[PDB]
RNA sequence: AUAUUGGCGAGAGACCGAUAGCGAACAAGUACAGUGAUGGAAAGAUGAAAAGAACUUUGAAAAGAGAGUGAAAAAGUACGUGAAAUUGUUGAAAGGGAAGGGCAUUUGAUCAGACAUGGUGUUUUGUAU
RNA sequence: GGAAUACUGCCAGCUGGGACUGAGGACUGCGACGUAAGUCAAGGAUGCUGGCAUAAUGGUUAUAUGCCGCCCGUCUUGAAACACGGACCAAGGAGUCUAACGUCUAUGCGAGUGUUUGGGUGUAAAACCCAUACGCGUAAUGAAAGUGAACGUAGGUUGGGGCCUCGCAAGAGGUGCACAAUCGACCGAUCCUGAUGUCUUCGGAUGGAUUUGAGUAAGAGCAUAGCUGUUGGGACCCGAAAG
RNA sequence: GUCGAAUUUGGGUAUAGGGGCGAAAGACUAAUCGAACCAUCUAGUAGCUGGUUCCUGCCGAAGUUUCCCUCAGGAUAGCAG
RNA sequence: AAAUAUGUAAGAAGUCCUUGUUACUUAAUUGAACGUGGACAUUUGAAUGAAGAGCUUUUAGUGGGCCAUUUUUGGUAAGC
RNA sequence: GCCCUGAAAAUGGAUGGCGCUCAAGCGUGUUACCUAUACUCUACCGUCAGGGUUGAUAUGAUGCCCUGACGAGUAGGCAGGCGUGGAGGUCAGUGACGAAGCCUAGACCGUAAGGUCGGGUCGAACGGCCUCUAGUGCAGAUCUUGGUGGUAGUAGCAAAUA
RNA sequence: CUAUCUAGCGAAACCACAGCCAAGGGAACGGGCUUGGCAGAAUCAGCGGGGAAAGAAGACCCUGUUGAGCUUGACUCUAGU
RNA sequence: GUGGCCUAUCGAUCCUUUAGUCCCUCGGAAUUUGAGGCUAGAGGUGCCAGAAAAGUUACCACAGGGAUAACUGGCUUGUG
């Protein structure tokens, strides 16, 4: 027999083959897996592993984050990339001429960018403009902003937001939340 | 319809095999077998009969004769693993066996239309046997009892243990 | 649907995925939130702290319309202006033509200072505001006028 | 304006399809039980059309064998098809206080498939088969 | 004194016989012998010959033989059980539907989203179009009055995929999203300090605090569908004595 | 055993379900009585028993902690997917 | 006073040198803590192995246990 | 040290049995030998991981191919699939020259769920593929309804004079 | 008078499959398993050892956070007075 | 030096009550009583993570239990 140290036939635990049926996504995959296979660049592999992701892990990105990123040094003329969607943000008023590439663009974001002289682009054009990932800059958006995470790990002395519907007085502001009613936490 | 289709009909153009690496090297006969040797046949029409060995043919077979005047065995071709090489030795030198070869023994295979309901020889083969057996019996007469030793047959008796016998 | 339920895969397997030993019976721990001060005490103390007790002061005949005080941080404040005239009012960052903003007509009762509007003057109509937001406006050169 | 499992009248269905669907697809709130309140069933299909078997014969008669109608009586009012348990007859096989099963093989019975092909070729007829 | 032999051990020494298998399917490579040509036992078997070409091999089935084989389902530490149910056949028959929800996943849109209460319209319970509200979300915290989120490149440090530069590469350096840990800043609550001032009792600037929050710190949600799971409902099916 | 009486009995009539009647046994009350029968609430509840319908593949347990008018059961952590 | 079991360490987040902040601390730039800059690279600091490491969510069943080797308690002992 | 006495139980009786006595017993040792689903080698299936391959012309990139390791399993979890009633679509599908159903120690495919064919009976509708949907798959429940058995041509059909 | 045999008629309980024993082990008392012994069709009348024969989800005991009847200076109420 | 030299000597929601701030509300606007609230303790649940609680059934019943008794059988052999 064998003295098995590890588990047998255990999946990688990772994801391949985005299990959506979006044929266009599968085309992009058919392309970028080729590029990863043959270009020996890591950018392609990153993009590929990002295309496989779910929606909570394909979060949105704001032009404000983009402008933060471009306010870096030696990063203005760079080309931005987002494996996801791109939202607008009234919280700013200036925006540079920079080009961008991503799956989806909201009407507001696209209007803002082009109004700034830039261009909103698809990853298939990105590949032919920059196969190896020349002069690029990847961004991925925040995950721990979701409202579900607040409830993740809820115990005592954590600060972790019970799962609840109705908020107000007489909904969990009592025994176990203040000293005068028994105890706190 | 009844059954829809396959996505992909496999090809039919057969792939050729690979260049093998099994040549043919000639047969390494055992040591006990030398021309002029007396043999025993263990199977065939002529099983149990003692016979002579003359030639090693090209298709890993052996040329053989009774001779025919003795036991009714003609010129023939047999297999080395279906006989025994006795210790008995006789001379065969002065025999023009070089004529014979595999084509000499051509069956001229029978078709399928020719099925026998219920049920011939080549004079060339006959006279060739007649040519060789005379040269051989002239040597057999030299040593004693040998004509009889060939005319007789071989068999086992209660107590004959081949692994302890010596031929 | 049904044909993707695992009840279709439990056919033949006896217990339908509920156990031979524990035997899916009806209501073995109670019905509902029973046992909160008892055998479900740990669940309540751990995941729902504060479920037991009353706290404060009661409000008979509470109408949720005195408390209608929706907010509007200064971050936005221009969404209220259509983009048609927004860039005009921006690049014409000038006195004597300052744009007026009726938040109340938009459904916003209070004004708050999240941060950093530009240095253009504005005129704000509003019910309530806060100290910081007003400071930032009048620093940008605008003004606040209150209404009811 | 709203409600409406009752009543009357109409129309539709990703419903059920005679152990289902209302308890009831039929003389069903019927037969039947019970002192009584009450309870409460089972039961569909010959065939296009009865053309539902004239007539002969055995038998006391029922019925049977023939005959005949019929596309079909392997559709005969015990009637569409007509399963299984269970049973009978025939045929095969085995059989010492069980039988049955698995691996392997003998014996008996029984059974599928490949056997053309291209092809030198005209020894050829129907002259190109 | 001189040897042999055994015992143990080694050979990239030779040699004979026997058994099982022959996978793969143009070449490609490693190598030997060769002067070379080329050949080779070198990245998986080819050659020669015979018989039959049919129930002969084979399959199925019944029987015989050799060996093994306890009757299933179930509760159980433990069942072939001297533990329960089961004579046999057919048909029926048992985790569903919904309101509200969680996680995860696909889809549309995206700081917004949701047409379908309702109106218009119609090839008429369909499909198509739509206004205004409303819900959820974008702001929390406090019992409540009520207040209400940038000192700064929306911070600093550490580490970080990736990119840029130099470099043949090695590697070095710059930037460094997400994310993790951490010190700070900000909003509210609590406890303090209590300026200009003042209806002289109101107001609450400024600065703090081993305090505290389901918080901000360039928004991420809304809706539909799906498995799974939760609660209520007859609630996987049958089952009480009872009231 | 009793057999001219506290006798036996027919018919008519009264008493109805927490109620009747009882020479009293918890007996009888339409083969039903330590609370009838019928229908409904009602598919009453059940930590308890029994059963829980097709294949293959892959992974693979626990009977242990703490609390519970808890000890035939649940929540919790662990084990597992 | 053993044996067996047991905790920690065996480096880059380290060592060393220098000098910057502070409302803490000191008699005192004296220290403490965090820092800037600089040197120390494959023998980077013991061996072996690593089958990928780390992290999160969510949910099932279970929560009657039993046997043996050894240590051991009650009991005369027990398939207690 | 072996053997003996000690040493007595109940159906008949068990070194496993026969049986064994310089053993087929006891103690010990040297070799050979037997055989397990274990080990080694090879093939085949599957899973997992790592990889190669868009180039036109050909089919299928969730495809084809290469390499290596591994495979036990109750409760339980996940996945890929077979089948049933019905819907939307398509095959200008089959069909009285015989649909479906049923029988078939007759054949074929598939690991299997199951599918297809031939023969027979019968007489009117039915299916394959892509999707949807559910009152969806039974060996059981002292299950329900109906039917049929072994027991079994058995028990027994005997009070009231005939 | 039956039983018995015959003519006629003709059920039921029960039934996993069934039907030889010893010992062993085993859920500690097997018809099946293991080792042994044995074993020759089909049966009739009787018998009452066995099949832990059947009969009825043990009516004793225990548990149940299931009941009911009865009692009482239990708890909470109440008609009446 | 924040109770006893150390290790034990004690107690939730709700309700009541008291102390503090003299703070908030009584929702058409005010004043004063009164009530409600915030913060901190006390009144106690010893079945001590906390129900408000007497018996009997030889008239009994239901669900179940060999998880559990009364016979046998079995291991054991104290006692006999």
């Amino acid at each position: 027999g064998i003295d098995h140290t590890s588990k047998q036939h255990k999946r990688s635990g990772h994801r391949t083959a985005p299990k959506s049926d979006n044929v266009y996504l599968k085309l992009l995959v058919k392309l970028y897996t080729f590029l990863a296979r043959r270009t020996d660049a890591p950018f392609n592999k990153v993009v590929l592993k990002a295309l496989f992701l779910s929606k909570i892990n394909r979060p949105p990105v704001s032009v404000s984050r983009i402008a933060r990123a471009l306010k870096q040094e030696g990063a203005a003329n760079k080309t931005v990339v987002v494996v996801g969607t791109v939202t607008d943000d009234a919280r700013i008023f200036e925006f540079p001429k920079t080009t961008v590439a991503a799956l989806r663009f909201t009407a507001g974001a696209r209007a803002k960018i082009v109004k700034a002289g830039g261009e909103c682009i698809t990853l298939d054009q990105l590949a032919v403009r920059a196969p190896k990932g020349q002069n690029t800059l990847i961004l991925r958006g925040p995950r721990n902003s979701r409202e579900a995470v607040r409830h993740f790990g809820m115990g005592p002395h954590k600060g972790k937001a019970p799962r609840i519907l109705s908020t107000g007085r007489k909904f969990e502001r009592a025994r176990g939340r203040r000293r005068s009613k028994g105890f706190k936490v | 319809t009844a059954q829809q289709a396959p996505k992909w009909y496999p090809s039919e153009d057969v792939a050729a095999p690979k260049k093998t690496r099994k040549a043919v090297r000639p047969q390494k006969l055992r040591a006990s077998l030398v021309p002029g040797t007396v043999l025993i046949l263990l199977a065939g029409r002529f099983r149990g009969k003692r016979v002579v060995y003359l030639k090693h043919l090209e298709d890993n077979t052996l040329l053989v004769t009774g001779p025919f005047k003795v036991n009714g065995v003609p010129l023939r071709r047999v297999n080395a693993r279906y006989v025994i090489a006795t210790s008995t030795k006789v001379s065969v030198e002065g025999v023009n066996v070089e004529k014979f070869n595999v084509e000499y023994f051509a069956k001229e295979k029978l078709t399928k239309k020719e099925k026998k309901e219920a049920n011939e020889i080549k004079t060339e083969r006959v006279e060739d046997q007649k040519v060789v057996d005379k040269a051989l019996i002239a040597e057999i007469k030299k040593t004693p009892l040998l004509k009889q030793y060939l005319s007789a047959s071989f068999s086992l008796k209660n107590g004959d243990k081949p692994h302890m016998l010596k031929f | 649907p049904s044909r993707f339920t695992k009840t279709r895969k439990h056919r033949g397997h006896v217990s339908a995925g509920k156990g031979r030993i524990g035997k899916h019976r009806k209501h073995p721990g109670g019905r509902g939130m029973a046992g909160g001060q008892h055998h479900h005490r740990i669940n309540m103390d751990k995941y729902h702290p504060g479920y037991f007790g009353k706290v404060g002061m009661r409000y008979f005949h509470k109408q949720q319309a005195h408390f209608w005080k929706p907010v509007l941080n200064l971050d936005k404040l221009w969404t209220l202006i259509p983009e048609d005239k927004r860039d005009q009012y921006l690049k014409s960052a000038s006195k004597e033509t300052a744009p007026v903003i009726d938040t109340l007509a938009a459904g916003y009762g209070k004004i708050l200072g999240k941060g950093r509007i530009p240095n253009v003057p504005v005129i704000v109509k509003a019910r309530f505001v806060s100290k910081l937001a007003e400071e930032k406006i009048r620093a940008a050169g605008g003004v606040v006028e209150l209404i009811a």
